[PDB]
This record gives structure tokens, C-alpha cells and sequence, in this order.
């Protein structure tokens, strides 16, 4: 489902870039959370596919 | 669709990156982040996009 | 043999086996299945009791 | 005892945070302050 | 009485893979000098053809909490869960690492495991996390436990590969579960132990057991 | 410390109605032989600022301070420590770490001595019956020796 994947991945951004620079404390948690799940990635990014 | 979550995923983990200041600091977890997202998009990529 | 207190394995006395769980097969993560088959195994795992 | 252990893990990481540092400011004093009152009344609780 | 695994103990990390509905049992495995690089050895046809056990044992030399690690980076004891390990291989004496470099062509966000020479860096450094839920941190790591081992440096686990027609070991993002069996723990002074390598001298009569010099007609 | 106070008391309530080579005994035996490092950290940090309201009453100490306010200099108060052969040349070092020296190095004693003696002889009585308890109670254990 790109066109939700899209709507989920422009919140986290807004949630992790503020004012031009970005929040370290949210942004290695999102990125944390997103290899531990990596089908967020898309199939592109898979590991192996 | 596709086009734009790839590019909505690219954009939020360009953003999670750290910040120069940090980088040149060399903090440790700084550098593993950076490390971690290139390891996640090669250059090449983005050079061909 | 206590309830609640007690960790039982159960074996099937004729056989020998173990009642314990079937390793969990793709595509049914994904449906998001919190069923796992119980199996009889020779060896099982650590956690049947 | 596992609430118990919970919180003495807390306290160890925070305690680690603060080794390296020469002195505790003021918001880690009182973090600890919280912690140890909550730690010996669960304490008095064990001890009852 | 349950057994606790203690730094300076040798182990050995130990997988499970199903081939051909036959569960087949492999070791980590590196020889260091001449490859870094970790394979598997099969170690469930013992009773046929026996392992090569000497270089798949690794030696527990330091378990430090993750803080304690991150002070000691920017600068016997339990084994308990959520700490972080560090594996001498026994032989070579270099230490299990999460390299750099990726030879995997099926995956391209894992890397490879090997050995390095240094035990400096966060690359040296594996944080055992439990397999289920019947284990937490903060709990002392029991003999026969499965455990996943996550790398400090790149936060990959330590996976078994099966994409290709060989088994491989390599650090990725999908998750396997490993024993750490143990090998030893404390020998008594002077006592032989199982995995020596010694002499056999004929009683006290200074000769030994040995086979022909290289080079030779009976083909040693 | 009131929180360590604390928590004695509750071991020492677990030591109640023991039994000699008690279960509960020898498991409290083996877990301070396995913190045994940080016990002896604290023993260490008792019996010093328990030697030193001693010391500090001590005539040597009160004749080592020739200002007549009674603040001995930071070099005095290492020359007080070094004539009593107590301190060992690190426990002075912290000792004096410990001393808030003033700005003129004026470190004054009745305080410096008086500053925890209270809580320290609190716990230190404490930890002592809880050794007490346990040595009577495990008579055989080399590691409790």
C-alpha cells in the first residue's frame, strides 16, 4: 500500500525533523523501529527480493 | 503511488540523519546512525535516481 | 503436580514424543496468526513445559 | 521483588549516566531523590 | 541445579536448520589466520564423521552492561541478559566482529561476521537478548537457553542465511535463535581435560606417539 | 545512607528465627560473596569517618592544629593523619577531598568529623550484627572469613 505508506512515512517525518534541523532523540528511534520492522522499507529495500 | 512513498521513505531517513555539528564531534551514536542509513541506500542509487 | 506452580511436559508415553509447537510458516506471520500448531517432536524445545 | 528489581535497574542506568560527570546537577538530584524514597518504602513494604 | 554461564568459560554458538525434514545442528566456526571470515561446521553426524571442534570455541572475556560498555568505549562474572559480550576465538585468539564488508548477494543490508585482531571499537561487541518470553533482562543467562545476539556497531543480528544453496552465517535484520553451549568452565591444576592437544610419552621413557616424518612412504 | 539503612534492616528481618547452615543464611552468604567488592567499598568508607571523629578528638590531631580559630591547614591536616600511621596515603587523599576546605584551606575539624557520624555508625552497627548474625549462623564458609 504505497499511497498509506506515504501518509505514515510524512508523519514520522514531521515528527522527527523540526525548524530546519533535525531531533536526535526521535530520529534514532524511528530509525531503530524502521529496521526492526523491515517491511516498512518497502519491497525494494527487502533483504533478499 | 510507488514513486512517492520511495520518495517519502528517502526524505524521512535523509532527515533522521545527524547533524553536522554532531558528526564532527564524533558521536558515537551520530556515527552509527550514519552508518546504518548508508548502509540502507547506496550512493549509486541515489546518483541514478 | 500443582496448579499454577507446577511446569509439565507432556510426552506421548507410546512414542516417546513431546507435545510441543510447529515452527511458525511464512505467509501466516503476515495474515497475523497468534496460532502456532502443536506437533509431537523427538526433541521439541526448551519452553514446552 | 520484581517491581523492586525494576527500579534498582533504573537506578544502576542513571547512576552509569552520571559516573563520568564530576558533579550531579540539580534535576538528577531530585531524580534520585524520587527514586530512593519510592526504593525504601518498597523496602519497609518487604521488610512488614 | 541450574548452570550459569561465566565469563572465561569456552562456548560454543550453536544453530538449528531443518533441511530435507531433518534438523541439522551447526557450530560458529573461523579458522583467522588466512580467512577472518565465519562458516558453519555440522556438527549432528558427530557419531560418523567428526567435527572440526577446535576452531569453533570461543572464549566469554568480557560481559559488561551496555553503559558500562559506552563508558569503556569513550574512554569471573555472570553472564546476565541485555549485557555485552566478547568472544576470543580460541585458537587465534582475534575476536568475533560484525565486519564492514558484505559478500552476500542475496541480501544487501547484511554484513559479514569474522574475526579481527583488535578488541577495540564497538564491532567486537554482541548483546544477548532473550529468545522468548519466559527469559528478561536483567536475568542470569541459563545453560541450554536460546538467545539472540544483537551487534553494538550496526544492530544486526547474528542470522543464519539459507538463501543460497549452502548455509552461511552473516549479521542481518532477520533474527536467529543460538545456544551458547558450554565446553568448559574451570579445569583443577594439573588435570587433563577433553580438547587438549598434548603428548603421549611412553610411560616416563622419553619417547612419544607419533607418525612418520613428512614426506614419507607410508604416507604418514 | 537512610535508604541502605533500609535495606539491612529488611535482610536482617529475612535473618529472622535462622537456623544454623540455614538455607537463607548460606544464599545471603553467597550473594555477599558476590558483591563482596562493593561491601568492601563500604566497610572501607565506615571505618574511616568512623576512625576519624576518634581522631579528631584525638590530642595528637588538636596539637597538630596550632591556628587558634581550630581550622588545621589542608598540609596540616595531612601532617595530623600522617603522625597517627591510620590513614593510608590514598584514605588521606580522599579524606581531604572530602575535608570542603575552605578558600585559605580551613578545614574545621568538628564539622569534618561530626559530618556523617551519625548515619555512619548507624549502618556500620547494622552491617556489623548482619555479619555477627551470618558468621554465627554459617560457622564453616572460608569465603565468609
Amino acid at each position: 500500500n504505497p499511497c498509506g505508506g506515504e501518509r505514515y512515512l510524512d508523519f514520522l517525518r514531521f515528527a522527527v525533523f523540526v525548524n530546519g534541523e533535525s531531533v536526535e532523540e526521535n530520529a534514532n528511534v524511528v530509525v531503530r523501529l524502521l529496521i526492526r520492522k523491515p517491511e516498512c522499507f518497502g519491497p525494494a529495500l527487502r533483504g533478499e527480493g | 503511488a510507488i514513486m512517492s512513498f520511495y520518495a517519502a521513505l528517502i526524505d524521512l531517513l535523509g532527515r533522521c540523519a545527524p547533524e553536522t555539528h554532531l558528526i564532527q564531534a564524533g558521536k558515537g551514536e551520530a556515527l552509527r546512525i550514519r552508518a546504518i542509513l548508508r548502509s540502507l541506500v547506496p550512493l549509486d542509487d541515489l546518483v541514478g535516481i | 503436580i500443582k496448579y499454577g506452580e507446577s511446569l509439565c511436559f507432556v510426552q506421548h508415553v507410546a512414542s516417546g514424543l513431546w507435545l510441543t509447537y510447529a515452527a511458525p510458516d511464512p505467509k501466516a506471520l503476515r495474515l497475523g496468526v497468534l496460532k502456532k500448531k502443536a506437533m509431537l517432536h523427538q526433541e521439541g524445545h526448551m519452553d514446552d513445559a | 521483588v520484581d517491581y523492586l528489581l525494576r527500579l534498582q535497574e533504573s537506578i544502576s542506568d542513571f547512576y552509569w549516566y552520571y559516573s563520568g560527570k564530576d558533579v550531579i546537577e540539580e534535576q538528577g538530584k531530585r531524580n534520585f531523590s524520587k527514586a530512593m524514597s519510592v526504593a525504601k518504602q518498597v523496602f519497609n513494604s518487604l521488610t512488614e | 541445579e541450574v548452570q550459569f554461564l561465566r565469563t572465561d568459560d569456552e562456548v560454543v554458538l550453536q544453530c538449528s536448520a531443518t533441511v530435507l525434514k531433518e534438523q541439522l545442528k551447526l557450530c560458529l566456526a573461523a579458522e583467522g589466520f588466512g580467512n577472518r571470515l565465519c562458516f558453519l561446521e555440522p556438527t549432528s553426524n558427530a557419531q560418523n564423521v567428526p567435527p572440526d571442534l577446535a576452531i569453533c570455541c570461543f572464549i566469554l572475556e568480557q560481559s559488561l552492561s551496555v553503559r558500562a560498555l559506552q563508558e569503556m568505549l569513550a574512554n569471573h562474572r555472570t553472564l546476565l541478559y541485555g549485557h555485552a559480550i566478547l568472544l576470543r576465538h580460541a585458537h587465534s585468539r582475534m575476536y568475533l566482529s560484525c565486519l564492514t564488508t558484505s559478500r552476500s548477494m542475496t541480501d544487501k543490508l547484511a554484513f559479514d561476521v569474522g574475526l579481527q585482531e583488535d578488541a577495540t571499537g564497538e564491532a567486537c561487541w554482541w548483546t544477548m537478548h532473550p529468545a522468548s518470553k519466559q527469559r528478561s533482562e536483567g536475568e542470569k543467562v541459563r545453560v541450554g537457553d536460546d538467545l539472540i545476539l544483537v551487534s553494538v556497531s550496526s544492530e544486526r543480528y547474528l542470522h543464519l542465511s539459507t538463501a543460497s544453496g549452502e548455509l552461511q552465517v552473516d549479521a542481518s535484520f532477520m533474527q536467529t535463535l543460538w545456544n551458547m553451549n558450554p565446553i568448559c568452565s574451570g579445569c583443577e591444576e594439573g588435570f587433563v581435560t577433553g580438547g587438549h592437544v598434548l603428548r603421549l610419552f611412553h610411560g616416563h621413557m622419553d619417547e612419544c606417539l607419533t607418525i612418520s616424518p613428512s614426506d614419507s612412504d607410508d604416507q604418514r | 545512607l537512610d535508604l541502605q539503612k533500609d535495606m539491612v534492616v529488611m535482610l536482617l528481618s529475612l535473618l529472622e528465627g535462622n537456623v544454623v547452615n540455614g538455607m537463607i543464611a548460606r544464599q545471603m552468604v553467597d550473594m555477599l560473596v558476590e558483591s563482596s567488592s562493593n561491601v568492601e567499598m563500604i566497610l572501607k568508607f565506615f571505618d574511616m569517618f568512623l576512625k576519624l571523629k576518634d581522631i579528631v578528638g584525638s590530642e595528637a590531631f588538636q596539637d597538630y592544629v596550632t591556628d587558634p580559630r581550630g581550622l588545621i591547614s589542608k598540609k596540616d591536616f595531612q601532617k595530623a593523619m600522617d603522625s597517627q600511621k591510620q590513614f593510608t596515603g590514598p584514605e588521606i587523599q580522599f579524606l581531604l577531598s572530602c575535608s570542603e576546605a575552605d578558600e585559605n584551606e580551613m578545614i574545621n575539624c568538628e564539622e569534618f568529623a561530626n559530618r556523617f557520624q551519625e548515619p555512619a555508625r548507624d549502618i556500620g552497627f547494622n552491617v556489623a550484627v548482619l555479619l555477627t548474625n551470618l558468621s554465627e549462623h554459617v560457622p564453616h564458609d572460608p569465603r565468609l572469613r
